[PDB]
RNA sequence: UCCAUUGCGACAACGAGCGAGACCCCGGCCGCGGGCGCCGCGGGACGGCCCGCGGCAGCGGGAGGACGGCGGGGCGAUAGCAGGUCUGUGAUGCCCUCAGACGCCCUGGGCCGCACGCGCGCUACACUGGCGGGGCCAGCCGGCGCCCGCCAGGACGCGCGGAGCCCCCGCCGUGGCCGGGACCGCGGGCUGGAACGCCCCCGCGCACCAGGAAUGUCUUGUAGGCGCCCGCCCCCACCGCG
């Protein structure tokens, strides 16, 4: 089911090409866990997501 | 002076060292001779010798320096030398750069 | 490949002109596909049922003329 | 065509009171306003008949954004030179815009008609540069160089 | 002003019109069977195209006001590009011949005037094309 | 727009794209150079029938003819709101928000799946209906208005039809598959 | 996206450490006009010399702000 | 006599205080304001290298041609006193006409 | 609406759909070197207007047709011009290249080996010959 | 930290210097004057201001304003490369020829010869087009008139004078077709002492229906589309510089 989850923090993008920014998303509808998200395309705090697979968390571990 | 000094066969240091004084003492700051070619051998040389600073780039090089190029002919073949001075007192204006804060 | 008309529409025209008057909106190009005319026949037909008034051309440009029927209303 | 002296060459006598002007593109307009009936014309032809037909309403964006009453009596004669198509329209609007302003330009009422054109479109008021750029030497434009054959 | 407010080629289509049937231009042969210009390789299909060119040239000389420029400026003013050639496409200028011929059709009668160099609108040609574009506005 | 349509109550449905879509700041006819590239995100202020305007002149030929493409998407406008009995720019609003695809499988070899930006499926959405159309206007009969009206009609609903639906949908899909 | 060069720096080091008094902290052109006198210093050129007052406003902000 | 005057000089420099000159000698004889010629810029663009090898690299040179505007209602004798009397300065283009 | 199918005019098959102008716009391949409008369609055009236009193609400078606009411009067996289309174009074509070859030409000699004449680069551009 | 040996801070370094930068050329803006000609001289922008963050250098947003944070150029250190040019020259060594000259002129040919491979281009593949009847706006910056001629051009005098794209309206109608114009055959001009050069008119109607491995250049007035000018020119640009 598709799921609304907007920006916390826009963190510097990886990729290999800094074409995919990281984002952490508190699913605004429900219980707000801030999971981080990778997301391709422009992007800046408090841009909404529409998708929310929720089988996946971003790796920002370094 | 320096072409016709070259002539009489002086030695090629002695001649730019001699001519590198004349222009500092007649106040130029920069004063820079390069020599170049089959000098004392058969084989290609260019050799700088320099007295000063000398701006090199730029609208103040355009008129704060006094590039000439002169072509001695030798039995071995072309030596030409160029001298370039530098005047930063051209007292046409100051140097672009140069903050007097007196 | 297409079937080029040759402006032969007689006692058939008529049926045409009837489906063209029951699509709510047509355009030149339209009935090209819809029926196999030109598109140069289909503005000749489009001309005569304007001329009437059964329909209404909403614009007019060099190559694409929008007509909606006026009629079809009742 | 180019900033001659081209600007009040075109009218002798019927003296314009207001003088305003509006360039963009290399496509200069000079405005002068007499303040009669308020109707607006450019290049010898009337504003409502513009050679674009869908850029009638780019031209007629001053007018619609302010009320009749502003343009009931401001009458305005505009003479573009230069440039092109687009940049001629483009340059009316700016025109027709100064000439507002100059009307109401001593009163702090010059404000209230700089803010409401300015918010509703940008350059209306303001003409924004945007010169072109100089080719140089191995290609055919500033931005665009040769394909190079090897590497 | 008048002619200038009418929209320059509604003008033009219709003043042809009327000159036809006011006998001003009357074609001549050549025109039946002739392409307009070096750039284009196809006559005009319009077959009132000698009237529509002539509705042209002289609105163009009422533009013109006190100019007296020539047909050549003219031809310019209806020039197009020549294509059919592997070298890119450049502007060619209209055929002078069919240019002459209606300035001097015009001036010949008395609708134009030659005071010097080319033509300008004539005081007695500028009654006409006054009037028909008020006949327009109504 | 084109002295019709008004935008009083056309309006997004999509929270996401709402954020980066213009439903109000529109300048009469899809005109005016407001430099739109400059800065960053100058897209989500930029009338959103001049971004559609602004695709049309693309794929070299119809290269800068801006005035053309309005008069196209005005004729293609007329089309919609007359098949649909609907203001165009309500329908254009839902067919570039339904287009875009909200899940793109990037290198991040491998490849992975991960969430597209609301501008990036704004963005796409315009490109992909303007290439359902321009693809649907080749060596055709209909004329590239009609088929972009077509393809905007179909987008609103999400029918599969749109070239613009089934590239989102074939994009998500090698999305799911390189999770 | 602008960096001063040592040249602009030391010139407006010296403006501040002598007339201090002259320069006033939070506008650039009260300190331009300072170095305009030419009495106090020579500055060859117009952005050279705007650039000199420009560090020399910061600097004027920073010194009353503070120890610089 | 109104007589023509037109000065044209390379350097915009040398030429700006022959101008100012040509106000301080004429005023009594009424020289005209001084109009400025549009520049005639003479430009020759020329391969840098003395062969073709390398880089296509071009140099560019410009000579810009200066001209200003003259007229003086004057006796035959007083333009050639003015002639003398405006601050002569090297390489400078001198007209004198009717 | 009034509509016949295809004519032969010369021996060539003339499209009735296609503009008149079109319709003869080949014939025979080698046969555009009138009195009919043109834009009738090759189908609504009579058989009377057909037989004034044979004559008008037959005898080109006897309707206000001119020379330049022939074929044909002077000839090398009457010195006059004429316009000659289907199988005179081609039979003169083989007279004209029966000249080149009689005498010995450059003109001659290329037209046989099938290189370009009057054309220039034949190192770079001629291939596939 | 910058973009930058750009700075800041600390230190067996302490002071410099050259390159960077600065300057310069243009532009957009605002005055002061001048007139045949919009062109002479100045100011205007500096990371100043606001807010956060950092010793700091500065960083990222805002504003205010033509213009905001390396324009769009020129000049480009040091040390070099046996990179290229002796065929640009009264630059030149060594060298070669030198009176049947490797001197110079005069004539005719060649560089443009073509089974083929490649590099830079130009025109295509159509209807977001061709057709072509009108409207109409350029900039580096600039001449026309009158007749004769389908044109091409020409005669004759004089000082003059401006695109395409696009815009509207027809038309053709998805057909290698009304796309494309390569080749060819008659002619009509031009330039020169001479085509073997170019231009034009009637023909003629090749591939080409979107291009494989590979690749090439680009981020605002930018790519692309679209015209124009000059250079070298007797003629001639699918070229170069603009």
């Amino acid at each position: 089911e598709p799921i609304n989850a907007r920006v916390i923090e826009v963190l510097g993008r990886t990729s290999s090409r800094g074409g995919i920014t990281q984002v952490k998303v508190e699913f605004m509808t429900g219980e707000k866990r801030q999971i981080i998200r990778n997301v391709i395309g422009p992007v800046r705090k408090d841009d909404i997501l529409v998708l929310m697979e929720s089988e996946r968390e971003a790796r920002r571990l370094r | 002076n320096l072409r016709a000094k070259l002539e009489e066969a002086m030695p090629i240091r002695r001649a730019a060292y001699s001519i590198i004084r004349t222009a500092m003492r007649a106040g130029a700051a920069g004063c820079e001779v390069i020599v170049a070619g089959k000098l004392r051998a058969q084989r290609a040389r260019a050799n700088k010798f320099k007295e000063g600073c000398l701006i090199s780039t730029g609208h103040p090089k355009r008129i704060f320096l006094a590039e000439a190029t002169r072509h001695i002919k030798m039995r071995q073949g072309v030596i030409g030398v160029k001298v370039r001075i530098y005047n930063p007192n051209i007292r046409g204006a100051v140097m672009p750069d140069k903050i007097e804060i007196g | 490949v297409d079937y080029p008309t040759l402006f032969a529409d007689e006692a058939a025209m008529n049926e045409a002109l009837k489906f063209i008057k029951n699509s709510k909106c047509i355009t030149h190009t339209q009935i090209c596909e819809r029926l196999r005319v030109s598109v140069a026949l289909a503005k000749r037909v489009m001309r005569q049922l304007v001329k009437s008034g059964d329909f209404a051309i909403v614009s007019k440009s060099s190559r694409m003329t929008i007509f909606k029927n006026m009629t079809k209303k009742e | 065509d180019l900033l001659e002296r081209n600007d009040i060459e075109v009218r002798e006598r019927d003296k314009y009171t207001v003088h305003t002007l509006g360039k963009k593109k290399n496509s200069v307009a000079v405005a002068f306003v007499k303040a009669g009936k308020g109707d607006i014309l450019v290049n010898n032809v009337p504003l409502a008949l513009v050679r674009p037909e869908i850029l009638r309403t780019k031209v007629s964006e001053p007018i619609m954004i302010l009320g009749e009453s502003l343009f009931k009596g401001l009458d305005m004669n505009i003479k573009v030179a230069g440039g092109g198509h687009v940049s001629q329209i483009y340059a009316v609007r700016q025109a027709i815009s100064r000439g507002v302003l100059a009307s109401v330009k001593d009163e702090a009422a010059r404000s209230e008609l700089r803010a409401k054109l300015v918010s509703y479109d940008r350059q209306l008021v303001v003409s924004d540069p945007r010169r072109c750029e100089a080719k140089k030497f191995g290609g055919r434009g500033a931005r665009a160089r040769r394909q190079k054959s090897y590497r | 002003s008048s002619v200038t407010r009418v929209p320059a080629d509604v003008f033009i289509n219709s003043f042809a019109a009327h000159l036809k049937n006011r006998g001003i231009i009357k074609c001549p042969a050549f025109t039946d069977y002739v392409k307009t210009g070096v750039s284009r390789q196809y006559a005009p299909r319009d077959a009132d195209w000698f009237y529509i060119k002539a509705a042209s040239v002289i609105r163009h000389f009422y533009i013109s006001g006190s100019h007296s420029i020539g047909v050549a400026g003219l031809a310019r003013k209806y020039s197009s590009l020549q294509k059919g050639k592997t070298t890119p496409h450049h502007t060619k200028r209209a055929s002078c011949k069919v240019i002459r011929s209606i300035v001097s059709q015009f001036l010949g009668q008395k609708l134009l005037i030659a005071g010097e160099r080319g033509r300008h609108i004539s005081p007695n040609g500028r009654k006409m094309v006054e009037d028909f574009a008020e006949g327009l506005q109504k | 727009l084109f002295n019709k349509w008004p935008l009083t109550d056309v309006k997004c449905q999509d929270e996401s794209l709402e954020a980066y879509i213009s439903i109000d700041n529109h300048s009469f006819v899809p005109h005016s150079a407001g430099r739109w590239s400059a800065k960053r995100f100058r897209k989500a202020k930029c009338p959103v029938v001049e971004r559609l305007t602004n695709s049309l002149m693309m794929h070299g030929r119809n290269s800068g003819k801006k005035l053309m493409a309005m008069k196209t998407v005005g004729e293609a406008f007329e089309l919609i709101n007359l098949y649909t009995g609907k203001n165009p720019v309500q329908v254009l609003v839902d067919a570039v928000a339904n287009s875009g695809p909200r899940e793109d499988s990037c290198r991040i070899v491998r490849r992975q799946s991960v969430d597209v930006s609301p501008l990036r499926r704004v963005n796409i959405g315009i490109y992909n209906i303007a290439t359902g159309a321009r693809k649907a206007a080749f060596r055709k009969v209909r004329p590239f208005a009609e088929c972009l009206a077509e393809e905007i009609m179909n987008a609103a609903a999400g029918a599969d039809k749109s070239y613009a639906i089934s590239q989102r949908n074939s994009v998500e899909r090698i999305a799911v598959s390189n999770r | 996206g602008k960096v001063r060069t040592k040249t602009i720096k030391r010139a407006a080091r010296k403006i501040v450490e002598n007339n201090y008094e002259s320069l006033k902290p939070k506008d650039f052109q009260n300190n331009k006009a300072i170095c305009s006198k030419r009495n106090v210093a020579i500055i060859p050129s117009k952005r050279l010399r705007n650039k000199v007052a420009g560090y020399v406003t910061t600097l004027m902000n920073r010194v009353v702000k503070g120890p610089v | 006599q109104k007589y023509t005057i037109i000065v044209v000089g390379k350097d915009l420099k040398l030429v700006e205080r022959y101008v100012k000159s040509i106000v301080k000698e004429g005023r009594a004889f009424g020289i005209s304001g001084p109009c400025r010629a549009p520049v005639r810029r003479l430009t020759i663009t020329t391969r840098k290298s003395p062969c073709g090898e390398g880089t296509n690299t071009w140099h560019r040179f410009e000579l810009r041609m200066y001209k200003r505007t003259f007229w003086v209602t004057c006796g035959g004798n007083d333009i050639s006193t003015i002639l003398s009397k405006t601050v002569v300065i090297p390489g400078i283009q001198v007209t004198v006409e009717v | 609406n009034d509509y016949r199918d295809l004519l032969r005019m010369f021996n060539t098959n003339i499209q009735g759909k296609v503009v008149l102008e079109c319709a003869l716009v080949g014939i025979k391949g080698i046969g555009r070197r009138a009195n009919i409008d043109v834009h009738k369609r090759a189908g609504e055009l009579t058989a009377a207007e057909e037989d004034a236009l044979m004559k008008v193609l037959e005898d080109p400078l006897s309707h206000g047709i001119p020379a330049w606009m022939l074929n044909r411009n002077n000839d090398f067996e009457s010195g006059k011009d004429m316009h000659i289309l289907v199988n005179t174009i081609a039979s003169t074509h083989r007279a004209d290249l029966e000249r080149l070859r009689k005498t010995r030409c450059e003109r001659g000699v290329r037209h046989h080996h099938n290189l370009k004449v009057r054309g220039q680069h034949t190192k770079s551009t001629g291939r596939r010959g």
